[PDB]
RNA sequence: UAGCGGCGAGCGAACGGGGAGCAGCCCAGAGCCUGAAUCAGUGUGUGUGUUAGUGGAAGCGUCUGGAAAGGCGCGCGAUACAGGGUGACAGCCCCGUACACAAAAAUGCACAUGCUGUGAGCUCGAUGAGUAGGGCGGGACACGUGGUAUCCUGUCUGAAUAUGGGGGGACCAUCCUCCAAGGCUAAAUACUCCUGACUGACCGAUAGUGAACCAGUACCGUGAGGGAAAGGCGAAAAGAACCCCGGCGAGGGGAGUGAAAAAGAACCUGAAACCGUGUACGUACAAGCAGUGGGAGCACGCUUAGGCGUGUGACUGCGUACCUUUUGUAUAAUGGGUCAGCGACUUAUAUUCUGUAGCAAGGUUAACCGAAUAGGGGAGCCGAAGGGAAACCGAGUCUUAA
RNA sequence: GCUUGACUGCGAGCGUGACGGCGCGAGCAGGUGCGAAAGCAGGUCAUAGUGAUCCGGUGGUUCUGAAUGGAAGGGCCAUCG
């Protein structure tokens, strides 16, 4: 083991493309740009979405929908989650201080994800039906 | 497994998970040349033809002169002109991920083990800092190319050390990918390893 | 890192001046001139390596058929006639027979006439 | 510098779990009264993105 | 991201979180105590800088060579093997370096102290009006007047004044929160004409500053302004005494110096185009991209009877340059007089995919801290759950009365 | 003659388009017309009679509502320029 007898993992440094050095290179005198054309021209080609002057895509179809605020200061639980809690009661500041939900997270509800084992008290927290089983069937217990 | 000292003739126990892997030469390498990249400097530029010295005027008139049309006397194509892509100064750092770092040492320590390029010792220090006595004492244990790893870093072991050219000193926390690799043989004291234990787990 | 290019351009320089040895005018001195030179001189090479097969056949079947009407007989039956006789002898040869050796070359057109008659 | 996403695209396509995307259908704004009621209905519902479209919205919604 | 936006191109927050840094005060006023904190000015002393400096270790022999620092041998110093120089590459020849010291005088910063000015503390009062707000016209807020809060004001107006007023994104109620229309305030931040030290996977004379050189010069322009070219003898000038040709020239030949003068100042190396002298061969009855295949003869090196190599090439088959651009070019389409040097897919940050490496239902930190590539830092980001416009539900969900 | 199927929600499966789209459709649920009944009817013998998106209007709406209750505005459904 010397300084000049590591070798990098096979296949791991692959060379980059060197347009314009000739023909055998197989890049040489067009760069792989083709002949003439927008394309072709330094800083050419065309913006994001543009057809050519059809009506884009994201223009001929209709907006639809809204944000909602209170989506962002909602979050999922997953049940395997609730072993990383300290305490064994979940609420929203155990969940924050595990770093499972984010600060700003007001309402979290508990899906049925993973597997739960120990006994946990949730508490304030809505919870699935399925996971209501799944929690009340490891001895859990669940209280608004 | 047992790292059987050079003087007091007993073994001392270490992780076989630090000392006793297997060698991933790719995860080294990548280490290694992160190291290096990590000390260069980078300072280094040039002008383009924006930075050049010198007028924005039109050499000579579009058309009409019998001669290559041109639009600037700092064109990259002229003498004394700009560079096309003149450097800038960069930063060639990479980043390392904290486990391939520590996998890295790990790999290293393991395989300096199976060269018999690591010495351990019970104790390495001089009573002045003279570097007539370091010199003294390396010669008795036939080292001449050599990195001394100890737990605390004595002063007079470091100016001892300064003026040897194939040797220096380091602390337990000081050590890094490519001093281990570049050197001969590694002695390192029995707080040493200790101490290196518990910083890759 | 900048690299300049003096040293290994006047290698690759003189390495095509080196092949245009011999050529008139600025085909041997001057690069430009000297390279599409050399080009075309490989060009005609790897055509004339096949053009050389042609012509030495062309020149061994004229001088079989000079060498057989010397005989009585064409180049045509005489081929045919060598044929017939189970004669596996190719042309290099019967060319080489016909100039260094007259009377072997008698002898064949001998056994050609008999397997046509 | 951060890719910045074509807002207006944003709100015209969303991301569904597969990667596609659903977005609503043209052709339901107005002049409804001539149009059939059995074309209206089959209006109504959101659409997935065609294969031969995806590239152009991938392209717009980078953080999508 | 939320938003803004011919809802186009684009523009683009905040709340909140992690860090660096951290400092609070005064007037709108009297009184009591008083000159008490504090700051400034101005001295003084102490400390530490800066502006000259001082000391600073340890090697000889032999070989090659013009020259030793090189080779070989045997020593020595090192808190000094940074670096530079010295007749080739020096730890021990020199200058330095590590380290230890040094100021008559001026001066920075601290401290302490004096002087001068400055006023602390307490009680009781007071609480910034053509202002807030409004109409009209603009502007600033990510926010283009929009349902548009908030801020600024050119114009016209115009309150309440702590029993009061402002804000919480039209607006109202409730609640919470703050007190505008008077000021001051260090640090963390930005920058480098300039000074010193140090560093470079930066350049090495067409590069690097325009400028390695007496360069913003010569030169150009009425002027503003524009703006070059140009580095290297040798270790040491030891820079060629003297002689000869020549015009008491230029230039050259000797001599001499030197390791070298084919290092002679038009001076290291000395390429190519281009121009010559000499030798070998060919060439004055022969038609064209000038070569290529075949090939005699001649010259020469051989070996040697090897019958091979090299140079030339009578004669002969075939054969209309290159690039670009084109359906298509010998094209009489474009470009190139030639040579030498330079001259064009880069960099940064995001994003996606592939390869590869680590770890794996987890992965990873950012700023920052840190004798710092370590370690700390998990703020965050991505992923493990989706459906719906959304509330919401959730391995389902939406659609629908179903 | 009697009538409102010129129905509402859907839709197996196809056709035709680069796409935006366009077209055909048995059957299912709800409710309805005609017929004694089997049945037929989701406009017209078929193929032309048309205009994306944005912005805005009108009606509805067990959606949203920037401290909270409302509202404004937005969304969704129907429809207009
Ligand atoms: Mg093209
Ligand atoms: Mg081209
Ligand atoms: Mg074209
Ligand atoms: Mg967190
Ligand atoms: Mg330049
Ligand atoms: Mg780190
Ligand atoms: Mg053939
Ligand atoms: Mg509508
Ligand atoms: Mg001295
Ligand atoms: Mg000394
Ligand atoms: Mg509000
Ligand atoms: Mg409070
Ligand atoms: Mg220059
Ligand atoms: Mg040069
Ligand atoms: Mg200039
Ligand atoms: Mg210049
Ligand atoms: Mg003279
Ligand atoms: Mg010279
Ligand atoms: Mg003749
Ligand atoms: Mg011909
Ligand atoms: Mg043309
Ligand atoms: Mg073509
Ligand atoms: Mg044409
Ligand atoms: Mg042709
Ligand atoms: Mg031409
Ligand atoms: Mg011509
Ligand atoms: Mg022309
Ligand atoms: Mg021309
Ligand atoms: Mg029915
Ligand atoms: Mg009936
Ligand atoms: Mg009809
Ligand atoms: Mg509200």
């Amino acid at each position: 083991m010397r300084l000049n007898t590591l070798s990098p993992a096979e296949g791991s440094k692959k060379a980059g493309k060197r347009l314009g050095r000739g023909i055998g290179s197989g890049l040489g005198k067009t760069g792989g740009r083709g002949h003439k054309g927008q394309k072709s021209r330094s800083g050419g080609g065309v913006r994001r979405g543009f057809e050519g002057g059809q009506m884009p895509l994201y223009r001929r179809l209709p907006k639809f929908g809204f944000t909602s605020r209170k989506a962002a200061i909602t979050a999922e639980i997953r049940l395997s989650d609730l072993a990383k809690v300290e305490g064994g009661v979940v609420d929203l500041n155990t969940l924050k201080a595990a770093n499972i939900i984010g600060i700003q997270i007001e309402f979290a509800k508990v899906i049925l994800a993973g597997e739960v084992t120990t006994p946990v008290t949730v508490r304030g927290l809505r919870v699935t039906k399925g996971a209501r089983a799944a929690i009340e069937a490891a001895g859990g217990k669940i209280e608004e | 497994m047992e790292l059987v000292l050079k003087d007091a003739q007993s073994a001392l126990t270490v992780s076989e998970t630090t000392f006793g892997r297997d060698f991933n030469e790719a995860l080294v390498h990548q280490v290694v040349v992160a190291y290096a990249a990590g000390a260069r400097q980078g300072t280094r530029a040039q002008k383009t033809r924006a930075e050049v010295t010198g007028s924005g005027k039109k050499p000579w008139r579009q058309k009409g002169t019998g001669r290559a049309r041109s639009g600037s006397i700092k064109s990259p194509i002229w003498r004394s002109g700009g560079v096309t892509f003149a450097a800038r100064p960069q930063d060639h750092s990479q980043k390392v991920n904290k486990k391939m770092y520590r996998g890295a040492l790990k790999s290293i320590l393991s395989e300096l083990v199976r060269q018999d390029r690591l010495i351990v010792v019970e104790k390495f220090s001089v009573e002045a800092p003279k570097t007539k006595l370091l010199a003294q004492k390396l010669k008795d244990m036939a080292l001449e190319d050599v990195l001394i790893i100890t737990g605390e870093l004595d002063e007079n072991l470091f100016l001892a050390a300064r003026n040897l050219h194939k040797v220096d000193v380091r602390d337990a926390t000081g050590i890094d990918p490519v001093s281990l690799i570049a050197f001969d043989k590694v002695v390192m004291t029995a707080d040493a390893v200790k101490q290196v234990e518990e910083m890759l787990a | 890192a900048r690299v300049k290019r003096g040293v290994i351009a006047r290698a690759r320089h003189k390495k095509i001046l080196k092949q245009a040895k011999g050529y008139y005018g600025a085909r041997s001195r001057v690069y430009r001139v000297a390279f599409q030179a050399v080009i075309k001189a490989g060009q005609y090479a790897y055509r004339d390596r096949r053009q050389r097969k042609r012509q030495f056949r062309q020149l061994w079947i004229a001088r079989i058929n000079a060498a057989a009407r010397q005989n009585g007989i064409s180049y045509s039956k005489f081929i045919n006639g060598l044929k017939k006789a189970s004669v596996e002898i190719d042309r290099k040869i019967l060319a080489d027979i016909a100039v260094f050796d007259k009377v072997a070359f008698t002898a064949l057109v001998e056994k050609a006439k008999a397997a046509l008659a | 510098p951060k890719i910045k996403t074509v807002r207006g695209a944003a709100k015209r396509f969303k991301k569904t779990g597969k990667g596609g995307f659903k977005h609503k259908h043209a052709n339901l704004r107005h002049i409804l009264t001539k149009k059939a009621t059995k074309r209206k209905r089959h209006l109504r519902p959101k659409a997935m993105v065609s294969k031969g479209d995806l590239g152009l919205v991938i392209a717009c919604l980078p953080y999508a």
